[PDB]
C-alpha cells in the first residue's frame, strides 16, 4: 500500500486524491477514468433524452440539453428546426456511451494495475513536475489537439452538412458556411468590445461566418502555439512570476475554467445565434420583447395608432425613443432593446422599428413566433412550474437557458474559490509554511513594532 | 538599489501601518473614490429616474430623506445595462438624473472589494502564514456581486439591482419575494441555516470559552486582565469546556480538538453564505424557489389552500403594487 | 467512558440483528396499516380527500364560537350527508 | 365533494342535449389541456389576449356558441374570432393548421371531446377560479 | 443524614452516556413531547376547522407546507387544555381545534425553561462559570416573546406563529405588510447581532485555522493539537499583526474576544425580542410622520420609504381573506390596489 | 460484561421505536389517490 493512508503520504483520507501528485502512473488513471465518466454521461444522457423526446413538441417543452446541441450543428433538423431524423442523436450518444467502456478500462488498468509511477517505465510519458520543459510539452501536445478540435467545427461547417443558422433567409435552415470571416480586424475586434450592454463582448457574435472564421483563427492559434511550447522553454521574466507546482498548475486551470463558466452563462442566456431559440426557447430578453410585440398587434388590430399612443407615464405605451434615439419598444422592455432576433427585424429600419411597417408589414408567422415566445419565458420553479412566482401549478416548464444558466455559474463560482484555495497553498507550500508557523522562527516576532 | 526596487519594497513592506501591496494599489484609488461619491451622493444628489418612466426617486438628505430613508438610487431602466460614465452624459445635471453615481460607486466598490480579498491573500504570504482568510471573505464578496452586478445582469437593468440605502435594501428585498418566491428557494433557506448557525455558534464558543477561563484575577478586576498578549499558556481549559458541553449533551457531541472546533466556526456560516449568495445569482436567471401554489387538491378538484398558497397571497400583493406605472403589458417578464 | 456498552459493538453483533430484523419491519408495518386502514384519519379527526366540503357548498366549516366549538364541529360532519 | 356523472355532464351541442364523460375523459382532457393549450389558457384565462376567457358564459355569448361541446370541437378545428366573422386558423392552434402547430398534429376526434369536455367541466369545479385570474388564486 | 432525598439526588447526578439531574425531570418529558407533538400533528392533523388549510402528510402537504396551526381565533387565548371546556377530553375534538398548538408551545417553554437549569446544574457540577446558561436566555428571550408574548397582546392565539416552515414564511410577511417590521430599530439591531455574530463565527475559525503553529508534520495540521497541551496552538501575535494590518485594529486580548463573541449574537436576540413586545400592542415603527405630511401634500415626493408602504397596502388586502377566514372579507375586485396593467 | 437495559437504552427507544412506525405510516400516504 504506497501512500494508501495517512501515515505513510501525510494526507488524510478527506484529501485522499492529493496522495496521488508524485504517482503519475496512477495519476494518469484516475485522469482517463475521470474522462470515462465524462463521456459516459454524455453518452448515456443523449439516450435519456431520446427515449423520451416527443418531435411534435418543441424540444425547450421538453427538458432537453444535449440534443439542442447535436440539432445546432445540423444533424437531425430541416427548416424552421423541425426533426427530420431522429438517427443522428442515437449515433451520438451509442457512440459516446461505447467510448467510456474504453476509457474506463484503461482508467481502472492504470489506476489499480499499471506501474504507479511512469518515471522507471517510460522517460516519453514520465514527468516531472518542475521540469519546465517537460511540462510545457505536455501543454503542447494538447493545444496541437484543441486546435484540431476547433477545425473540426470548422469542417463540418464547411464540407459536412453545415450548422443550423437561425437567421437563414426562409425561418431558419440547416446551411453550408462558404465564405468564414477571416478579417483579423473583424475577428479581434469582437475581443475588443465592452462587455456592456448594446456591445456585449464575444457574447454579441451574431452570424455564422464569424463563429466559423473564429474557429479558423483559434484553430491555428492553437496548433501554432503548441508546436510553440514542445519546441521552447520558460523564460527568465515567465520563471520568475509563476509558482511551478503541480497543486499550483492546478490552480492555474481552476482559474481558467472558472472563467470560463461565467462566460458560457452569459452566453447561453444573451445569444440567440450559436444557442437557437429554436431549440432552447427564446431569451429573457427575447420574450419580454415578443410580449410588447404581441400586444402591439392586437391593439392595432383593434384600430389603435400604436404610434401616437401616449401611456400613462407619458413615455409611448407600445413605442418610444432609446437614449440616443431609435425607435424601440415601450413600457418595462425598455431595457431590452438591444435584442436582435429573426422575427423582429424586418421590422427595423435606419432609425429602429418603423412605423410604416409595423402598420402594413406584420406577418402572421411574426404573430405565432412573438406569442410562442412570450409564453415560454425563461420563467420557473424549481420543482419546474412555469411561469412567475404567483402562477398556479399546471405548466410544467422550466426554460433550457435557466437550467444552462444557473447550473454553470454555480459550477464557475465554486470553481474560483477552488482557485483561491489551491494557488494560496501552492504558494505556502512552495515557501514552506503550508502546515503553520515555526514556533522558533516566527517572522512577525523579528519584525519591528507596528507602534 | 535603483528606484524601482524601492517603491516595490515600500509597497510590499510589512512595516507599513496599514500593508498597501500590489493588490492594494487598485484597491486604495477605487475605494476612495467610491466613498467620496457615495458620501456626496448621500447628502446632496437630486432624485433619480430609477425605473425609466420619467418618476424620479429622492434619495439624499438635502431633498427630503432620514438616515433610515435615504439611498444612492440605482441607475435608469432605460439604459438597462449601458455603461454610463460621467463623460457619457450631455452634462452634470443629466448624470445626475438618471442616476449616474450607482454605477460609479458599485464598479469602483466591486472593484476596490475584490482586491480587498486579493489583499488578504497577499498579507498571509508576507508574514508566513496559511493563506485562507481570504476564501471566509469570498463569501460576503459574491454576496455583494450577486445584489449589485449578478442579479442586475440576468434581469437586463442596474435598476433591478440592490439601492445602497437602508429602506432601498428592503425594498428590493420585497420585489425579490414577489418576483422569485427567495422564502422557499432552498438556497435562502441554507442561507439562513448559515447565519442563524453562525451566530448560535458564535454564542456557544464565546460562552464556553468564558465559562472556562483560568482564575487568575481578583473579583474586583476584569477578567480580561488575566490573559497577557503573547503570552505562550492557554488562557482557558478547554478540557474543563469540553466536560462541561459533553455533559449537556452527550460526549460524542462535542469537541476537544481546538483545531477543528475553530474550523468547524469558518465552515459553518461560510458555506451557508455561499449557498446564498448562489441562491441570489440562479434567481437572477429566474430558476425561482418551490411552486406549490394548488398542489392539494380534494375528491371534487376543488383546491385545498396550504400555507404555501397564503405566502402567494402575500407575494400577490407585493406583485401587483411594486412599481406602480412601469408595466403596460399584464406579464412582468423580467 | 459511562460504561453503557459501545454502540459499535452492538450494531455489528449477530444478536442484536436477529432482534431487530423483526422489531424495525414490524414497527414499520404497523405503521403502514395505521393508514391503510383508515384508522389515522378517525383517531385525528383529518378529512378524506371526499369530506373537506359539501358536494355543492364552497365555504370552509370554520370553528366560530369558543364554548360550542365541539358541536360545531359535530353539526359540520352532520352536513356531509 | 366527489366528481360525480352529475359534474362530469356537460352539454353536447346547442339544442339541449347532453352527454356524460368518464372520469377517464376528463383526466385524459386535463392532460391534453395541459400539453396542447395551457400554455396560454392556464386556469382558463389567455394570456395573449385576456379580454377572452374559457368561462362558460363568455363561450355562451360566442359566435357561434362555444358553450358546448360540438362548439368546442369545431373551435379546435376552425377557430373564429368571438363573432365569428373571421378564421384565425393561421395564428391559433388547430387541425387546420397542424402543419404550423406540430402539437396539433397527434391529436385525434377522442382527444378533442375530451379537451373539449375538461374546459366544460373545471368551472363546475373551480367557479369563479376558472377564467378569473391571479385575484382567485 | 443520607436519606432518601440524597439517595435520589446520586441516582440522578450519575456519570452515564445522558447526563440526567435534577433539571431532568422538567426537561425530558416536556423536550419529548413538544418534539413528539409537532411530529405528531404535521404527520396526521389537518387545519381544515381553525384555518381552512391542510396541513398534514396525511392530507398531502409536504415537508415545507405541514404545519401544526395556531387554534381558531374565536378560541381567543385559551389554554385549550385537553379536559378544558372547549374540547371536554375529546382528543379527536381537541385535535381538530387547536390543541396541540398550545400543548406544544407550553410544553416547549417548560422544556426550555428546564434546558436552561440543565445548564445551570452541569456547570455548578463541573466547577465551570454559568455563562452557557446566560447566553441561552436570548432564545429563550425569542420564544417567549414571539410565540407567547405577542399573541396575547393581539386578539387570540391564532395571530402567533404556526409552527412550521412555510407557516412561518407567512409570519414574516405578514409582519412586513402590517408591521412594517423591518423599519423598526429593534429589528435593526437584531439583524446587526445575527449577522455580526455570523461574521464573527466566521472570522475568528478561520484567523485561527490560519495562524496555527506547526506542531506535526503531516499536511492534516488537525493531528496537532492535544487537549491537555499548555501551549496556544495558534499565534495570537501573528494573528494581531495581520488584523491590524488589514483592517486597522485588531483583538489583543483572547478574553475580550471570547466574551464579545458570547455578547454580539445574545444582545442582539434580546433587541429584537423588545420589538416584538412593542407589537404585540401594534405600538409599531410604521410610519415617518415628517414623510408623510410632505408626500400628502407633495405628489412629486417619493422615496424608498413611500414605495415600501405601497408594497405593505397590496399585502395587507391582497392576503387578508384568505390569511383571517374568520373576519369574512369580501373585497370585490374593484377595491384592490393594483398598479397598472397587473 | 455490559448491562443490557439502562437509561441509554430508553432513550434510544422512546425516541427509534415512533420514528419507525411513523416513517411506515408516511411511506403508505404515497399511494393515497384523492
Ligand atoms: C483575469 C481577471 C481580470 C478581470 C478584468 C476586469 C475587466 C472588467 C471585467 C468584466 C466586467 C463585466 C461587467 C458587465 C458584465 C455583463 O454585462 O455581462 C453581459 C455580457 C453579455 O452582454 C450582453 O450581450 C448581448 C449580446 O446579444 C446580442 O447578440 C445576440 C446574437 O445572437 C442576440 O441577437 C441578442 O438578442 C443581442 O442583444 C447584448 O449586447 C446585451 O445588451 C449585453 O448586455 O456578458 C459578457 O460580455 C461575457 C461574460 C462576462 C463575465 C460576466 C461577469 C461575471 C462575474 C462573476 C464574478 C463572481 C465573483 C465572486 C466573488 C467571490
Ligand atoms: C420569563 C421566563 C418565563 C418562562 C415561561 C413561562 C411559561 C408559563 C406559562 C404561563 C402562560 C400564561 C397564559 C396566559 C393566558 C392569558 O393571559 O389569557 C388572557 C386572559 C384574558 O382573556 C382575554 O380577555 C379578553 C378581554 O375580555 C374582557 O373584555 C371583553 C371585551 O369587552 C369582555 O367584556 C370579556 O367578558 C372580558 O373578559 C378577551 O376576552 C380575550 O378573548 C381573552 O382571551 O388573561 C388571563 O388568563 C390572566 C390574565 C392576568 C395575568 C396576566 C399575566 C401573564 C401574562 C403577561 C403577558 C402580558 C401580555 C400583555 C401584552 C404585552
Ligand atoms: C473520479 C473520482 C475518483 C478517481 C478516478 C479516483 C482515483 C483514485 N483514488 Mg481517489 N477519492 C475519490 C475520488 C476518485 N479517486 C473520492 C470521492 C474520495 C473520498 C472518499 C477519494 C479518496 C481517496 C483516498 C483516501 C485514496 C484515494 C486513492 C485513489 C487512487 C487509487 C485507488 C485504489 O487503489 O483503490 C483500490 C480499490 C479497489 C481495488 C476496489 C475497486 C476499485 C475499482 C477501480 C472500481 C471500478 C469499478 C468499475 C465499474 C469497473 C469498470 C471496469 C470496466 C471498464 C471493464 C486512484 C487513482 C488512493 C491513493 O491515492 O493511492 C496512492 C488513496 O489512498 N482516493
Ligand atoms: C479539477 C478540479 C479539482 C481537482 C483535480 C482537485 C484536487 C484536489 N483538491 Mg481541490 N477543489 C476544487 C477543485 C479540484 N480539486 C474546487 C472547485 C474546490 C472548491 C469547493 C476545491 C476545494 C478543495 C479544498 C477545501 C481541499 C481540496 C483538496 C484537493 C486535493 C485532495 C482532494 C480529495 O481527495 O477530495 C476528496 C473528495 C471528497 C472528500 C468528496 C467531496 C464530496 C463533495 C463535497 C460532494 C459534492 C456534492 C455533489 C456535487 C452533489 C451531491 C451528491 C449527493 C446527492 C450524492 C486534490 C489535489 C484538499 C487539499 O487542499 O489537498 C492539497 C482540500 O483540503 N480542494
Ligand atoms: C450541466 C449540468 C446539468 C444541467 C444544466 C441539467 C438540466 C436538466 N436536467 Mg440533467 N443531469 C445532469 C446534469 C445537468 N442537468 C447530471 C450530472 C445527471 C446524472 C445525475 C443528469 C441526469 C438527469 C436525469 C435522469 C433527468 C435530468 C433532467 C434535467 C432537466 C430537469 C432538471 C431538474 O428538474 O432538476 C432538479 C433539481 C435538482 C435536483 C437540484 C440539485 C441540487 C444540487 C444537489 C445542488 C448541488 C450544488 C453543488 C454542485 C454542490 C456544492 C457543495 C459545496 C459544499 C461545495 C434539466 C434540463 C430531467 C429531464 O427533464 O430529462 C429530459 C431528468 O429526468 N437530468
Ligand atoms: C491520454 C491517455 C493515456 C496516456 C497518456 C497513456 C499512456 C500509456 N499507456 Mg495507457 N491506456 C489508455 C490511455 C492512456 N495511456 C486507454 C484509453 C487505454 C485502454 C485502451 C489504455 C490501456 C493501456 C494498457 C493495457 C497499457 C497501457 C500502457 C501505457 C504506457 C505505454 C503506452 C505506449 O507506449 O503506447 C504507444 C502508443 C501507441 C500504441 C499509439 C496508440 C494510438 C491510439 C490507440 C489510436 C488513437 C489515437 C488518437 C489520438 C486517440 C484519440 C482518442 C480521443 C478521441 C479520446 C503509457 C504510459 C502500457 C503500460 O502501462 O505498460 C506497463 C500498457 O500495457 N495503456
Ligand atoms: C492553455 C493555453 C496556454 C497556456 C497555459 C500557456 C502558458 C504559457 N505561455 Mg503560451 N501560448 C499559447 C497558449 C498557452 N500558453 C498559444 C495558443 C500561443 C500562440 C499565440 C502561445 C504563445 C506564447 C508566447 C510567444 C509565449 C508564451 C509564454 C507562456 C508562458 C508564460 C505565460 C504568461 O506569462 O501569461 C501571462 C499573460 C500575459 C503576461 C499577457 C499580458 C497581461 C494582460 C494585461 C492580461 C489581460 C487579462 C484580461 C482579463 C484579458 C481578458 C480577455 C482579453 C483578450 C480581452 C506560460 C508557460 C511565454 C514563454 O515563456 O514562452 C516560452 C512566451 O513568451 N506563449
Ligand atoms: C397561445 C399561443 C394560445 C394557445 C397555445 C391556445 N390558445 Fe386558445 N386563444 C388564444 C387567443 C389569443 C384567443 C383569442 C382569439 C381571438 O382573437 O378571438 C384564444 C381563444 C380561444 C377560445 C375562444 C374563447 C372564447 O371565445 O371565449 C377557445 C375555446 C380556445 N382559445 C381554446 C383553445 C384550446 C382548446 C387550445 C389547445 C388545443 C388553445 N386554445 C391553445 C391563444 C391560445
Ligand atoms: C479508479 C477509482 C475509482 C473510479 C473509477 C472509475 C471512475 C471508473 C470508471 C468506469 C467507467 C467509465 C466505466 C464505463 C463502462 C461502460 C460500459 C460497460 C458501457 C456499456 C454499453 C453498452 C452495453 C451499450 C448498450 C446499448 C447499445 C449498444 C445500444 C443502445 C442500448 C444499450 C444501452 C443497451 C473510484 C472512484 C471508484 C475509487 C477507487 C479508484
Ligand atoms: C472562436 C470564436 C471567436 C474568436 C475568439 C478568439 C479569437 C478568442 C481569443 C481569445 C484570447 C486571445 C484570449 C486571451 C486571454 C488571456 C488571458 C486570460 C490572460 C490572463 C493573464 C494572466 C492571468 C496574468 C496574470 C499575472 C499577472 C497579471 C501579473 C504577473 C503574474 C501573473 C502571470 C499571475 C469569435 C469571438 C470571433 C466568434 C465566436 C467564435
Ligand atoms: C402529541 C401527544 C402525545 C405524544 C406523542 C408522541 C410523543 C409522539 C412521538 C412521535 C415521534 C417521536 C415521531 C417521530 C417521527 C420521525 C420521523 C418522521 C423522521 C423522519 C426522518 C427523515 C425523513 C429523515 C430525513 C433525512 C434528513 C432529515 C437529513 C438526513 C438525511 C435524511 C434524508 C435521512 C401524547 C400521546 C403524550 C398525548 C397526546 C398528544
Ligand atoms: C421536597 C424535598 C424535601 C426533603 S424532605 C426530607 O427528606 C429526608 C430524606 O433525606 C428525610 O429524612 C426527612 O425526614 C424529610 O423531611
Ligand atoms: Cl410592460
Amino acid at each position: 500500500a504506497t501512500n494508501r493512508d495517512q501515515e505513510s503520504s501525510g494526507f488524510a483520507w478527506w484529501a485522499g486524491n492529493a496522495r496521488l501528485i508524485n504517482l503519475s502512473g496512477k495519476l494518469l488513471g484516475a485522469h482517463v477514468a475521470h474522462a470515462g465518466l465524462i463521456v459516459f454521461w454524455a453518452g448515456a444522457m443523449t439516450l435519456f433524452e431520446l427515449a423520451h423526446f416527443i418531435p411534435e413538441k418543441p424540444m425547450y417543452e421538453q427538458g432537453l440539453i444535449l440534443i439542442p446541441h447535436i440539432a445546432t450543428l445540423g444533424w437531425g433538423v430541416g427548416p424552421g428546426g423541425e426533426v427530420v431524423d431522429t438517427f443522428p442523436f442515437f449515433v451520438v450518444g451509442v457512440v459516446h456511451l461505447i467510448s467510456s467502456a474504453v476509457l474506463g478500462f484503461g482508467g481502472v488498468y492504470h489506476a489499480i494495475r499499471g506501474p504507479e509511477t511512469l518515471e522507471e517505465y517510460s522517460s516519453f510519458f514520465g514527468y516531472d513536475w518542475k521540469d519546465k520543459n517537460k511540462m510545457t510539452t505536455i501543454l503542447g501536445f494538447h493545444l496541437i489537439v484543441l486546435g484540431i478540435g476547433a477545425l473540426l467545427l470548422v469542417a463540418k461547417a464547411m464540407f459536412f452538412g453545415g450548422l443550423y443558422d437561425t437567421w437563414a433567409p426562409g425561418g431558419g435552415d440547416v446551411r453550408v458556411i462558404t465564405n468564414p470571416t477571416l478579417d483579423p480586424r473583424v475577428i479581434f475586434g469582437y475581443l475588443l468590445k465592452s462587455p456592456f450592454g448594446g456591445e456585449g463582448w464575444i457574447v454579441s457574435v451574431n452570424n455564422l461566418e464569424d463563429v466559423v472564421g473564429g474557429h479558423i483563427w483559434i484553430g491555428l492559434i492553437c496548433i501554432a502555439g503548441g508546436i510553440w511550447h514542445i519546441l521552447t522553454t520558460p523564460f527568465g521574466w515567465a520563471r520568475r512570476a509563476f509558482i511551478w507546482s503541480g497543486e499550483a498548475y492546478l490552480s492555474y486551470s481552476l482559474g481558467a475554467l472558472s472563467m470560463m463558466g461565467f462566460i458560457a452563462t452569459c452566453f447561453v442566456w444573451f445569444n440567440n445565434t450559436v444557442y437557437p431559440s429554436e431549440f432552447y426557447g427564446p431569451t429573457g430578453p427575447e420574450a419580454s420583447q415578443a410580449q410588447a410585440m404581441t400586444f402591439l398587434i392586437r391593439d392595432q388590430k383593434l384600430g389603435a395608432n400604436v404610434g401616437s399612443a401616449q401611456g400613462p407615464t407619458g413615455l409611448g405605451k407600445y413605442l418610444m425613443r432609446s437614449p440616443t434615439g431609435e425607435i424601440i419598444f415601450g413600457g418595462e422592455t425598455m431595457r431590452f432593446w438591444d435584442f436582435r432576433g429573426p422575427w423582429l427585424e424586418p421590422l427595423r429600419g435606419p432609425n429602429g422599428l418603423d412605423l410604416n411597417k409595423i402598420k402594413n408589414d406584420i406577418q402572421p408567422w411574426q404573430e405565432r413566433r412573438a406569442a410562442e415566445y412570450m409564453t415560454h419565458a425563461p420563467l420557473g420553479s424549481l420543482n419546474s412550474v412555469g411561469g412567475v412566482a404567483t402562477e398556479i401549478n399546471s405548466v410544467n416548464f422550466v426554460s433550457p437557458r435557466s437550467w444552462l444558466a444557473t447550473s454553470h455559474f454555480v459550477l464557475a463560482f465554486f470553481f474560483l474559490v477552488g482557485h483561491l484555495w489551491h494557488a494560496g497553498r501552492a504558494r505556502a507550500a512552495a515557501a514552506g509554511f503550508e502546515k503553520g508557523i515555526d514556533r522558533e522562527s516566527e517572522p512577525v516576532l523579528s519584525m519591528p513594532s507596528l507602534d | 538599489a535603483n528606484l524601482w526596487e524601492r517603491f516595490c519594497n515600500w509597497v510590499t513592506s510589512t512595516d507599513n501601518r496599514l500593508y498597501v501591496g500590489w493588490f492594494g494599489v487598485i484597491m486604495i484609488p477605487t475605494l476612495l473614490a467610491a466613498t467620496i461619491c457615495f458620501v456626496i451622493a448621500f447628502i446632496a444628489a437630486p432624485p433619480v429616474d430609477i425605473d425609466g418612466i420619467r418618476e424620479p426617486v429622492s434619495g439624499s438628505l438635502l431633498y427630503g430623506n432620514n438616515i433610515i430613508t435615504g439611498a444612492v438610487v440605482p441607475s435608469s431602466n432605460a439604459i438597462g445595462l449601458h455603461f454610463y460614465p460621467i463623460w457619457e452624459a450631455a452634462s452634470l445635471d443629466e448624470w445626475l438624473y438618471n442616476g449616474g453615481p450607482y454605477q460609479l460607486i458599485i464598479f469602483h466598490f466591486l472593484l476596490g472589494a475584490s482586491c480587498y480579498m486579493g489583499r488578504q491573500w497577499e498579507l498571509s504570504y508576507r508574514l508566513g502564514m496559511r493563506p485562507w482568510i481570504c476564501v471566509a471573505y469570498s463569501a460576503p464578496l459574491a454576496s455583494a456581486f450577486a445584489v449589485f452586478l449578478i442579479y442586475p445582469i440576468g434581469q437586463g437593468s442596474f435598476s433591478d439591482g440592490m439601492p445602497l440605502g437602508i429602506s432601498g435594501t428592503f425594498n428590493f428585498m420585497i420585489v425579490f419575494q414577489a418576483e422569485h418566491n427567495i422564502l422557499m428557494h432552498p438556497f435562502h433557506q441554507l442561507g439562513v441555516a448559515g447565519v442563524f448557525g453562525g451566530a448560535l455558534f458564535c454564542a456557544m464558543h464565546g460562552s464556553l470559552v468564558t465559562s472556562s477561563l483560568i482564575r487568575e484575577t481578583t473579583e474586583t478586576e476584569s477578567a480580561n486582565y488575566g490573559y497577557k498578549f503573547g503570552q505562550e499558556e492557554e488562557t482557558y481549559n478547554i478540557v474543563a469546556a469540553h466536560g462541561y458541553f459533553g455533559r449537556l449533551i452527550f460526549q460524542y457531541a462535542s469537541f476537544n480538538n481546538s483545531r477543528s472546533l475553530h474550523f468547524f466556526l469558518a465552515a459553518w456560516p461560510v458555506v451557508g453564505v455561499w449557498f446564498a449568495a448562489l441562491g441570489i445569482s440562479t434567481m437572477a436567471f429566474n430558476l425561482n424557489g418551490f411552486n406549490f401554489n394548488h398542489s392539494v387538491i380534494d375528491a371534487k378538484g376543488n383546491v385545498i389552500n396550504t400555507w404555501a398558497d397564503i405566502i402567494n397571497r402575500a407575494n400577490l400583493g407585493m406583485e401587483v403594487m411594486h412599481e406602480r406605472n412601469a408595466h403596460n403589458f399584464p406579464l412582468d417578464l423580467a | 467512558t459511562t460504561g453503557e456498552r459501545p454502540f459499535s459493538d452492538i450494531i455489528t453483533s449477530v444478536r442484536y440483528w436477529v432482534i431487530h430484523s423483526i422489531t424495525i419491519p414490524a414497527l414499520f408495518i404497523a405503521g403502514w396499516l395505521f393508514v391503510s386502514t383508515g384508522l389515522a384519519y378517525d383517531v385525528f379527526g383529518t378529512p378524506r380527500p371526499d369530506s373537506y366540503y359539501a358536494q355543492e357548498q364552497r365555504s370552509i366549516p370554520l370553528v366560530t364560537d369558543r364554548f360550542e366549538a365541539k358541536q360545531q364541529v359535530e353539526t359540520f360532519l352532520e352536513q356531509l350527508k | 365533494a366527489e366528481l360525480t356523472p352529475e359534474v362530469l355532464t356537460v352539454p353536447l351541442n346547442s339544442e339541449g342535449k347532453t352527454i356524460t364523460l368518464t372520469e377517464k375523459q376528463y383526466l385524459e382532457g386535463k392532460r391534453l389541456f395541459q400539453y396542447a393549450c395551457a400554455s396560454c389558457h392556464v386556469g382558463g384565462i389567455t394570456k395573449t389576449n385576456p379580454s377572452l376567457d374559457l368561462r362558460t358564459e363568455t363561450l355562451a355569448l360566442a359566435t357561434p356558441p362555444r358553450d358546448n361541446i360540438e362548439g368546442l370541437v369545431d373551435y379546435m378545428k376552425n377557430p373564429t374570432t368571438y363573432d365569428g366573422e373571421q378564421e384565425i386558423a393561421e395564428v391559433h392552434p388547430s387541425l387546420r393548421s397542424a402543419d404550423i402547430f406540430p402539437k396539433m398534429r397527434n391529436l385525434t376526434e377522442k382527444d378533442l371531446v375530451a379537451i373539449a369536455g375538461h374546459i366544460l367541466v373545471e368551472p363546475k369545479i373551480l367557479g369563479d377560479k376558472w377564467g378569473g385570474g391571479k385575484v382567485y388564486y | 443524614e443520607r436519606g432518601w432525598f440524597d439517595i435520589l439526588d446520586d441516582w440522578l447526578k450519575r456519570d452515564r452516556f445522558v447526563f440526567v439531574g435534577w433539571s431532568g425531570i422538567l426537561l425530558f418529558p416536556c423536550a419529548y413531547l413538544a418534539l413528539g407533538g409537532w411530529l405528531t400533528g404535521t404527520t396526521f392533523v389537518t387545519s381544515w376547522y381553525t384555518h381552512g388549510l391542510a396541513s398534514s402528510y396525511l392530507e398531502g402537504c409536504n415537508f415545507l407546507t405541514v404545519a401544526v396551526s395556531t387554534p381558531a381565533n374565536s378560541m381567543g387565548h385559551s389554554l385549550l387544555l385537553l379536559w378544558g371546556p372547549e374540547a371536554q377530553g375529546d382528543f379527536t375534538r381537541w385535535c381538530q381545534l387547536g390543541g396541540l398548538w398550545t400543548f406544544i408551545a407550553l410544553h416547549g417553554a417548560f422544556g426550555l425553561i428546564g434546558f436552561m437549569l440543565r445548564q445551570f446544574e452541569i456547570a455548578r457540577l463541573v466547577g465551570v462559570r454559568p455563562y452557557n446558561a446566560i447566553a441561552f436566555s436570548a432564545p429563550i428571550a425569542v420564544f417567549v416573546s414571539v410565540f407567547l408574548i405577542y399573541p396575547l397582546g393581539q386578539s387570540s392565539w391564532f395571530f402567533a406563529p404556526s409552527f412550521g416552515v412555510a407557516a412561518i414564511f407567512r409570519f414574516l410577511l405578514f409582519f412586513q405588510g402590517f408591521h412594517n417590521w423591518t423599519l423598526n430599530p429593534f429589528h435593526m439591531m437584531g439583524v446587526a447581532g445575527v449577522l455580526g455574530g455570523a461574521l464573527l463565527c466566521a472570522i475568528h475559525g478561520a484567523t485561527v485555522e490560519n495562524t496555527l503553529f506547526q506542531d506535526g508534520e503531516g499536511a492534516s495540521t488537525f493531528r496537532a493539537f492535544n487537549p491537555t497541551q499548555a501551549e496556544e496552538t495558534y499565534s495570537m501575535v501573528t494573528a494581531n499583526r495581520f488584523w491590524s494590518q488589514i483592517f486597522g485594529i485588531a483583538f489583543s486580548n483572547k478574553r475580550w474576544l471570547h466574551f464579545f463573541m458570547l455578547f454580539v449574537p445574545v444582545t442582539g436576540l434580546w433587541m429584537s425580542a423588545i420589538g416584538v413586545v412593542g407589537l404585540a400592542l401594534n405600538l409599531r415603527s410604521y410610519d415617518f410622520i415628517s414623510q408623510e405630511i410632505r408626500a400628502a401634500e407633495d405628489p412629486e415626493f417619493e422615496t424608498f420609504y413611500t414605495k415600501n408602504l405601497l408594497l405593505n397596502e397590496g399585502i395587507r388586502a391582497w392576503m387578508a381573506p384568505q390569511d383571517q377566514p374568520h373576519e369574512n372579507f369580501v373585497f370585490p375586485e374593484e377595491v384592490l390596489p393594483r398598479g397598472n396593467a397587473l | 460484561s455490559y448491562p443490557i437495559f439502562t437509561v441509554r437504552w430508553v432513550a434510544v427507544h422512546t425516541l427509534a421505536v415512533p420514528t419507525i412506525f411513523f416513517l411506515g405510516a408516511i411511506a403508505a400516504m404515497q399511494f393515497i389517490q384523492r
